[PDB]
RNA sequence: AGUAGAAACAAGGGUG
RNA sequence: UCCCCUGCUUUUGC
């Protein structure tokens, strides 16, 4: 009723009648912004200058009949003069305060619902729990993180469509929502927003803020999650870390990913430890995932992964069923086998013993990118049906299947130089070594496997040695069908024993898992994984590793010096020096260690020949077993980003440079603290 | 068509071969004997140009249990005036060379008369308007703007010419600015700032922050630079509010500051008076003139060049009680005309942020040291004063101060940057940053090299003209160069 | 003891105490009078750096033009504008080779964008020149005036609303033999029709309004800037879109990246150049700067670059993309406001417009100004100076960045064909370079090669302010890298304070700024708390909203005291209402209203968050919870803050000086528009959220919607028959009045 | 915490010329 | 006078 | 001379 009366009065005038009837709806966007008011050039100065005026604010003409002209103190609240370029009136700040104490009260129940994001923030903050503050060097990496604890995986267009459907249903247009998520969200917002007096534009803006995924480049040092980035100002600092877990029932998937990453890191770090099991337990009892101790998560988290399974076995919990190999889980549907050690000659003319499984067995293999079925006999695979996603996934699946087959054709197919002993004479599983070298290149392997035509049963496609889907010919006993998932999930938890070197053997004695199986994918934690330990900052860069180890040597120089003077052996085997050793070249590792020790020995036998800086620089090298040699090392190399940086035994070096005048040590351009005479 | 059928055929290499060999970027090695001291300008000594006295200021104080901005400024000024007995008939000691000193004398007399008039009224208004006398008309630049006419109506005037747009006259560096900085870097016996409240600490990091903040607030509240900050903020706020509110009459604005003495007793101090002129400010750079009269105990005859723009009167004698006994000293009044713009006033009301600057540089300094020790060192930083940084110069050699002294020095530097803002300072800082970086690279023996060092030196020097603050900064840079390469 | 803060650098490295060298607590230098002198000096410099070119007389505008392209090769290190077409084409070709398909994909994206861009996209400008009034106006106003004039001149090609249609209309108008304009004179409001011949309108459409830049930090002398008219903005928009599409795919380009990602790119480049190279390979870094960036860039060279980029593309696309350089080549610059003359003896002052400088006696001016006027007189046409060379306005920031990136890419070992090579980052006129070579001689050779190539393409390295050092530290656009990017807090000091939007927006922006500087600029916890305290104090003083407990006397003190005594939960009051400050480090990210939503009285909560209050007004969505903040360095940015729409979200008053000019009439017109637009909101609720589209007039859609809504409402049974009949009768009345 | 300075001299700065005591 | 610095303010317009 | 109007609006780009 009011709208049509206003339109009548508007058409009463002539200039307005001309404006309405000669401007297209498209051109509105131009005339609606038509204004003589220039964009503010100094808003701060303008605000300071205007706040001293009597009427610096603008208000709707309705105010004229909503609040009194003058205060009880005869203080004028609003003025009759109209604001330039509009019908709004000019009012004093007092009016606002008047409204805040004498204005008409209205119910406010939709506000928590409409402004859901802000109240989610406050509710999350109030339920959070704080922990100790750790004063330590913080390494922040600039990365693109998503700042939106709540978003429904919608882009601008989809978010706009949903917002239009909920707020402005009659103006939605031709669009029709199809996917279930949009329908559910629209129904929820419609029921929740029913009978809301807030301006529709504010509701639409808040819905857009809530349903759109935003991102930003920030320097982050801890967990990169929506709820953790939101509180980055409070958790991460230049030289301190504040433990904090938001009160928001951290997602199961997020904790699973964080635990997987932490497990990979801890197993990788423990593999180099002198006593891998002891270090594993100690650092599992001193690590937290998202403000929760790792051991508690292990005893309460039902997750499947090689590293987390190794950690569970070390703790003494239940282990997952099936058998993990080459990154795929094999479940024995039927059959039986017995392990036999057989001596065979490899294609590179190497004699080696391999454990073969006798009899005929049937397995279903599940992988993150492929699912398949393998029926095999002793050293002879009967058939394999693969359902890999992409060509590379199918390649890995077929290679792993035929590698598990234990065929001698595979063994003789080896070519080139292959080493089954690690670079530090650590015996490697022949099976895994074959897997790795065949993943490196399988053209020769395929060319030496054989050929077999297929009968075209049920539309199963063949595979060629050059990895193409042949229909009339296929590799011997291989079919491709591309099913969805395996027969059924395996959840028959079993108990196993863990060897001193983190080797997991079955009750009978069959090896189930080994350190060599851990994936090397170096991801980034979703939740803030706190590796609270003496020196466990390996996730940082190698330069960070070197700087932190030298800083630690400087910090604890008193006890370090007394230990070195009295019992150097206990100092050498410290858990703290191992990360430094991870960068020293393996082949020369011992060649350095013993060499360094020899110098120390001489420096112990000659009083007065105590060069503090020399000990500071050479201590991290002597953590490895001493291999005696007469070579005189002028400098020792460390691998940083694959580049060999030299540290000179005598004299200054760029990696390690100590200035006497400032009495300060700088390493790779980073201050390591101040030294004392 | 030519572009579409274009293929790269050794064009760049051929053109480079054709080009003369004189078009090259020869790298000049920057050694320890390469840099030279900056050439400071020569001329008459520079004169004080701040909007109020800094080290020569004197204040009349009264114990008042009121917080900042609570009492009526005029009543506080009247009470502070009452607290002093020993007035005298004003007489001119050091006159303003280019001004009409009798007008300044009459201005002071009129201020006293108006104070008495309001005193015998028994009702103190928030603002007091001063009569538009001839002396105030002259001192506030009344009707000094030339009439505005169309060009055609005055194109024949013989002397009609373009405005004066010559380079500012140069001035040499005077030793009073270093004394000003030294005084501004000192510790005071009374607190000068009372910060507001914040939410209760709930997190351990918040507790550490609160402890460090208590330490920093203790260190900063007892700095003279904080007094300058508060005085400038109050003066600029009052000036801007009066200019916007009453822009047609001469308003009397007392200069007041609230402090807390080491015994915990609150005090209100009056430094002087300010009379603003007509303030029909339109452009951000439009100037409003005012007359400032400030009390002091400094005899202008010791450093006349510092007080070129000032007229100094003898307004009384004060019996100061010292430790040994009482001594009588003359009480001078410095009266001058100054001007300020909207932008300058606005940037004068935000002097408090200066604190942040110094504090930030201090905090990062502590944390960098705490990161390598795994413990908060703030208490160890400035409760034992174990760590000192080179922050001064003495005849024996470089002088080192505690982190508290460094914080106070940085606060004073920021305050003086705020109080002596000018394009010269901006240009000098921007240009000398490059020379500082080159010197730092030389100190890190990173084989620094320059393509045209003399050009950089010329660019740096062209910004030193007549500002005492930038000249002092250049002298400091020369000292640093002397000490940074030996 | 003589305190000397500079001596602090003897212990603390300069990069770690760089904030001490930024005097940003004081007011920045400002321009007081006219910018005519700066503009004239800039024109003289632009024509001096390329004086050895070809002089021609434009046949359309009849103004002299200087063409230094393919001019003589430089013989000295002074700035040059002689860019070689073949060299630039070779650089573009090699860039295409290094990143195959970059130009093709960028062009495809630009073609997609061009056909979908609306004319209203040009309303998002800032103070564009307006030829109809011959003065600076807001973008929307200038566009509306241009559209109105074109419609009045029988040019209705933009009715479709597409930007390309508007460009076609602009071309047709430039083809017109005569133009008609409306001018307002007051002597009383009077309207006059002014006829402009072809040359006059052509000069106006190529005219650029010049002013002086103020609030610039780090410069002793002021400089001039230029703003173009509405005619060329449309073409420049598409050119910028294409350049941005190209730059997004270039790793060495520092744009449109901004802030942390730029530092990440710089760190990545530094590590790639340092760690990968062996210890035998020497590496150095140049933190150089380019001098006279906008004076030595020629629109002809950008035309050549655009022509090469758009190869094998539809003709219309090439034309629309290449027209902007053509317009920039034949550009005229307005000479500011003029000058002021003063007579001491007669005590008089007067304003001489710049338009009269062509034939004014030179006895008035001083030596320097007289020299400038004498040197610029030949170029003055219709009161504007012809300026063919240079890019004074610098609207082609991204094309210049592309050229610099191509020059950088020319440093690959395969292109240098020698031991030395180089790589780095280029953002607009700034660049960080890194040269790797076996020895110092190789480093010098690489630096010389880069410098000579840059000179050849038209880029001059300012030897005066550049330096080279071992690639361990450097600087780039105030980002200081010392084995890692050390944060400097001074740059953001001006941002700390009361922004001046309103109480709620100012509080939100202050807390957000504190939090963001904590995250990015390494602001310590204690310093953050003290900044919070100082901001609260400044906010209270600025808005006169001190706590009700205190007795500070202000005009607003009485109401605040009455409210404070009225409420019971005094902790829930907003700081705008004299409440306490509950903010701390932990809750810096929570808006104030939600931070204490549970501590507020029911009546106070209802009053404050009342949507019916008159103080709150909502414009288009893009302006919601979004403010414009100009940093110390760089252009104005858009900052998004978290806040709840309350009574503290008011809008300040507008300037009224326009009431005392001849342009007062537009103000009235403005009001009318708002009225109509407001009535549309009551009719189309979604109009402000999403821009409506339609060829129909306002009244037609209004009446259609009215009839349909009336019928639906009556069918629902929510309205009695009498109201439906009355609204239908009024709708018939409206329809009939629409015809007359 | 009470700030102190080694340069603070208890005798040289007599009667505090900036903020002296003059009450009779 | 003063502010200030390459050009300005030291009020600008209008009416009777 | 009173009175009325005005305090970023002939000048702030990208």
């Amino acid at each position: 009723m009011e709208r049509i009366k206003e339109l009548r009065d508007l058409m009463s005038q002539s200039r307005t009648r001309e404006i309405l009837t000669k401007t297209t709806v498209d051109h509105m966007a131009i005339i609606k912004k038509y204004t003589s008011g220039r964009q503010e050039k100094n808003p701060a100065l303008r605000m300071k200058w205007m706040m001293a005026m009597k009427y610096p604010i603008t208000a709707d003409k309705r105010i004229m009949e909503m609040i009194p002209e003058r205060n009880e103190q005869r203080q004028t609240l609003w003025s009759k003069t109209n604001d330039a370029g509009s019908d709004r009136v000019m009012v004093s700040p007092l009016a606002v305060t008047w409204w805040n104490r004498n204005g008409p009260t209205t119910s406010t129940v939709h506000y928590p619902k409409v402004y859901k994001t802000y109240f989610e923030k406050v509710e999350r903050l109030k339920h959070g729990t704080f922990g100790p503050v750790h004063f330590r060097n913080q390494v922040k990496i600039r990365r693109r993180v998503d700042i939106n604890p709540g978003h429904a995986d919608l882009s601008a267009k989809e978010a706009q469509d949903v917002i239009m459907e909920v707020v402005f249903p009659n103006e939605v247009g031709a669009r029709i929502l199809t996917s279930e998520s949009q329908l559910t969200i629209t129904k929820e917002k419609k029921k929740e927003l029913q009978d809301c007096k807030i301006a529709p534009l504010m509701v639409a803006y808040m819905l857009e803020r809530e349903l759109v995924r935003k991102t930003r480049f920030l320097p982050v040092a801890g967990g990169t999650s929506s709820v953790y980035i939101e509180v980055l100002h409070l958790t991460q600092g230049t030289c301190w870390e504040q433990m904090y877990t938001p009160g928001g029932e951290v997602r199961n998937d997020d904790v699973d990913q964080s635990l997987i990453i932490a497990a990979r890191n801890i197993v990788r770090r423990a593999t180099v430890s002198a006593d891998p099991l002891a270090s594993l337990l100690e650092m599992c009892h001193s690590t937290q995932i998202g403000g929760v101790r790792m051991v508690d998560i292990l005893r309460q988290n039902p997750t499947e992964e090689q590293a987390v399974d190794i950690c569970k076995a070390a703790m003494g919990l239940r282990i997952s069923s099936s058998f993990s190999f080459g990154g795929f889980t094999f479940k024995r549907t039927s059959g039986s086998s017995v392990k036999r050690e057989e001596e065979v000659l490899t294609g590179n003319l190497q004699t080696l013993k391999i454990r073969v499984h006798e009899g005929y067995e049937e397995f279903t293999m599940v992988g993150r990118r492929a699912t398949a079925i393998l029926r095999k006999a002793t050293r002879r695979l009967i058939q394999l049906i693969v359902s890999g996603k992409d060509e590379q996934s199918i390649a890995e699946a077929i290679i792993v299947a035929m590698v598990f087959s234990q065929e001698d054709c595979m063994i003789k197919a080896v070519r080139g130089d292959l080493n089954f002993v690690n670079r530090a004479n650590q015996r490697l599983n022949p099976m895994h070594q074959l897997l790795r070298h065949f993943q490196k290149d399988a053209k020769v392997l395929f060319q030496n496997w054989g050929i077999e035509p297929i009968d075209n049963v049920m539309g199963m496609i063949g595979i060629l040695p050059d990895m193409t889907p042949s229909t009339e010919m296929s590799l011997r006993g291989v079919r491709v069908s591309k099913m969805g998932v395996d027969e059924y999930s395996s959840t028959e938890r079993v108990v196993v024993s863990i060897d001193r070197f983190l080797r997991v053997r079955d009750q009978r004695g069959n090896v189930l898992l080994s350190p060599e199986e851990v994936s090397e994918t170096q991801g980034t934690e979703k939740l803030t994984i706190t590796y609270s330990s003496s020196m466990m900052w390996e996730i940082n860069g190698p330069e960070s590793v070197l700087v932190n180890t030298y800083q630690w040597i400087i910090r604890n120089w008193e006890n370090v010096k007394i230990q070195w003077s009295q019992d150097p052996t206990m100092l050498y085997n410290k858990m703290e020096f191992e990360p430094f050793q991870s960068l020293v070249p393996k082949a020369a590792r011992g060649q350095y260690s013993g060499f360094v020790r020899v110098l120390f020995q001489q420096m112990r036998d000659v009083l007065g020949t105590f060069d503090t800086v020399q000990i500071i620089k050479l201590l991290p090298f002597a953590a490895a077993p001493p291999e005696q040699s007469r070579m005189q090392f002028s400098s020792l190399t460390v691998n940083v980003r694959g580049s060999g940086m030299r540290i000179v035994v005598r004299g200054n070096s760029p990696v390690f440079n100590y200035n006497k005048a400032t009495k300060r040590l700088t390493v790779l351009g980073k201050d390591a603290g101040a030294l004392m005479e | 068509a030519y572009v579409d059928g274009f293929e790269p055929n050794g064009c760049i290499e051929g053109k480079l071969s054709q080009m003369s060999k004189e078009v090259n970027a020869r790298i000049e090695p920057f050694l320890r004997t390469t840099p030279r001291p900056l050439r400071l300008p020569d001329g008459p000594p520079c004169s004080q140009r701040s909007k109020f006295l800094l080290m020569d200021a004197l204040k009349l104080s009264i114990e008042d249990p009121s917080h900042e901005g609570e009492g009526i400024p005029l009543y506080d000024a009247i009470k502070c005036m009452k607290t002093f007995f020993g007035w005298k008939e004003p007489n001119i000691i050091k006159p303003h060379e280019k001004g009409i000193n009798p007008n300044y004398l009459l201005t002071w007399k009129q201020v006293l008369a108006e104070l008495q008039d309001i005193k015998n009224e028994e009702k103190i208004p928030r603002t007091k308007n001063m009569k538009k006398t001839s002396q105030l008309k002259w001192a506030l630049g009344e009707n000094m703007a030339p009439e505005k006419v169309d060009f055609e109506d005055c194109k024949d005037v013989n002397d009609l010419k373009q405005y004066d747009s010559d380079e500012p006259e140069p001035r040499s560096l005077a030793c009073w600015i270093q004394s000003e900085f030294n005084k501004a870097c000192e510790l005071t016996d009374s607190s000068w700032v009372e910060l507001d409240e914040i939410g209760e600490d709930v997190a351990p990091i918040e507790h550490i922050a609160s402890m460090r903040r208590n330490y920093f607030t203790a260190e900063v509240s007892h700095c003279r630079a904080t007094e300058y900050i508060m005085k400038g903020v109050y003066i600029n706020t009052a000036l801007l509010n009066a200019s916007c509110a009453a822009m047609d009459d001469f308003q009397l604005i007392p200069m007041i500051s609230k402090c807390i003495t080491k015994e915990g007793r609150r005090k209100t101090n009056l430094y002087g008076f300010i009379i603003k002129g007509r303030s029909h400010l339109r452009n951000d750079t439009d100037v409003v003139n005012f007359v400032s009269m400030e009390f002091s105990l400094t005899d202008p005859r010791l450093e006349p060049h510092k007080w070129e723009k000032y007229c100094v009167l003898e307004i009384g004698d004060m019996l100061l009680r010292t430790a040994v006994g009482q001594v009588s000293r003359p009480m001078f009044l410095y009266v001058r005309t100054n001007g300020t713009s909207k932008i300058k006033m606005k940037w004068g009301m935000e002097m408090r942020r200066c604190l942040l600057q110094s504090l930030q540089q201090i905090e990062s300094m502590i944390e960098a040291e705490s990161s390598v020790k795994e413990k908060d060192l703030t208490k160890e930083f400035f409760e034992n004063k174990s760590e000192t940084w080179p922050i001064g110069e003495s005849p024996k050699g470089v002088e080192e101060g505690s982190i508290g002294k460094v914080c106070r020095t940085l606060l004073a530097k920021s305050v003086f940057n705020s109080l002596y803002a000018s394009p010269q300072l901006e240009g000098f800082s921007a240009e000398s940053r490059k020379l500082l970086l080159i010197v730092q690279a030389l100190r890190d023996n990173l084989e620094p090299g320059t393509f045209d060092l003399e050009g950089l030196y010329e660019a740096i020097e062209e910004c030193l003209i007549n500002d005492p603050w930038v000249l002092l900064n250049a002298s400091w840079f020369n000292s640093f160069l002397t000490h940074a390469l030996r | 003891m003589d305190v000397n803060p500079t001596l602090l650098f003897l212990k603390v490295p300069v990069q770690n105490a760089i904030s001490t060298t930024f005097p940003y607590t004081g007011d920045p230098p400002y321009s007081h009078g006219t910018g005519t002198g700066y503009t004239m000096d800039t024109v003289n410099r632009t024509h001096k750096y390329s004086e050895k070119g070809k002089w021609t007389t434009n046949t359309e505008t009849g103004a002299p033009q200087l063409n230094p392209i393919d001019g003589p090769l430089p013989e000295d290190n002074e700035p040059s504008g002689y860019a070689q077409t073949d060299c630039v084409l070779e650089a573009m070709a090699f860039l295409e080779e290094s990143h195959p398909g970059i130009f093709e994909n960028s062009c495809l994206e630009t073609m997609e964008i061009v056909q979908q861009t609306r004319v209203d996209k040009l309303t998002q400008g800032r103070q564009t020149y307006d030829w109809t009034l011959n003065r600076n106006q807001p973008a929307a106003t200038a566009l509306a005036n241009t559209i109105e004039v074109f419609r009045s001149n029988g040019l209705t090609a933009n009715e479709s609303g597409r930007l390309i249609d508007f460009l076609k209309d602009v071309m047709d108008s430039m083809d017109k033999e005569e133009m008609e304009i409306t001018t307002h004179f007051q002597r009383t409001i009077g309207k006059k029709k002014q006829r402009l011949n072809k040359r006059s309108y052509l000069i106006r459409a190529l005219t650029l309004n010049t002013m002086t830049k103020d609030a610039e930090r780090g410069k002793l002398k002021r400089r001039a800037i230029a703003t173009p008219g509405m005619q060329i903005r449309g073409f420049v928009y598409f050119v910028e879109a294409l350049a941005r599409s190209i730059c997004e795919k270039l790793e060495q380009s520092g744009l449109p990246v901004g802030g942390n990602e730029k530092k990440a790119k710089l760190a990545n480049v530094v590590r790639k150049m340092m760690t990968n190279s062996q210890d035998t390979e020497l590496s150095f870094t140049i933190t150089g700067d380019n001098t006279k960036w906008n004076e030595n860039q020629n629109p002809r060279m950008f035309l050549a670059m655009i022509t090469y980029i758009t190869r094998n593309q539809p003709e219309w696309f090439r034309n629309v993309l290449s027209i902007a350089p053509i317009m920039f080549s034949n550009k005229m610059a307005r000479l500011g406001k003029g000058y002021m003359f003063e007579s001491k003896s007669m005590k008089l002052r007067t304003q001489v417009p710049a338009e009269m400088l062509a034939n004014i006696d030179l006895k008035y001016f001083n030596k320097s100004t007289r020299e400038k006027i004498e040197k610029i007189r030949p170029l003055l046409i219709d009161g504007t100076a012809s300026l063919s060379p240079g890019m004074m306005m610098g609207m082609f920031n991204m094309l210049s960045t592309v050229l610099g990136v191509s020059i950088l890419n020319l440093g690959q070992k395969k292109y240098t064909k020698t031991t030395y090579w180089w790589d780095g980052l280029q953002s607009s006129d700034d660049f960080a370079l890194i040269v790797n070579a076996p020895n110092h001689e190789g480093i010098q050779a690489g630096v010389d090669r880069f410098y000579r190539t840059c000179k050849l393409v038209g880029i001059n390295m300012s030897k005066k302010k550049s330096y080279i050092n071992r690639t361990g530290t450097f600087e780039f656009t105030s980002f200081f890298y010392r084995y890692g990017f050390v944060a400097n807090f001074s740059m953001e000091l001006p941002s700390f304070g009361v922004s001046g939007i309103n109480e709620s927006a100012d509080m939100s922006v202050g807390v957000t700024v504190i939090k963001n500087n904590m995250i990015n600029n390494d602001l310590g916890p204690a310093t953050a708390q003290m900044a919070l305290q100082l901001f609260i104090k400044d906010y209270r003083y600025t808005y006169r909203c001190h706590r009700g407990d205190t007795q500070i006397q202000t005009r607003r003190a009485f109401e605040l005291g009455k409210l404070w005594e009225q409420t019971r939960s005094k902790a829930g009051l907003l700081v705008s209402d004299g409440g306490p400050n509950l903010y701390n480090i932990r809750n810096l990210h929570i808006p104030e209203v939600c931070l204490k939503w549970e501590l507020m009285d029911e009546d106070y909560q209802g009053r404050l968050c009342n949507p019916m209050n008159p103080f709150v007004s909502h414009k288009e969505i893009d302006s919601v919870n979004n403010a414009v903040v100009m940093p110390a360095h760089g252009p104005a940015k858009s900052m998004e803050y978290d806040a709840v729409a309350t009574t503290h979200s008011w809008i300040p008053k507008r300037n009224r000086s326009i009431l005392n000019t001849s342009q007062r009439g537009i103000l009235e017109d403005e009001q009318m528009y708002q009225k109509c637009c407001n009535l549309f909101e009551k009719f189309f609720p979604s109009s402000s959220y999403r821009r409506p589209v339609g060829i129909s007039s306002m009244v037609e859609a209004m009446v259609s919607r009215a009839r349909i809504d009336a019928r639906i409402d009556f069918e629902s049974g929510r309205i009695k028959k009498e109201e439906f009949a009355e609204i239908m009768k009024i709708c018939s009345t409206i329809e009939e009045l629409r015809r007359q | 915490y009470s700030p102190t300075s080694p340069s603070y001299s208890p005798t040289s700065p007599s009667y505090s010329p900036t903020s002296p005591s003059y009450s009779p």
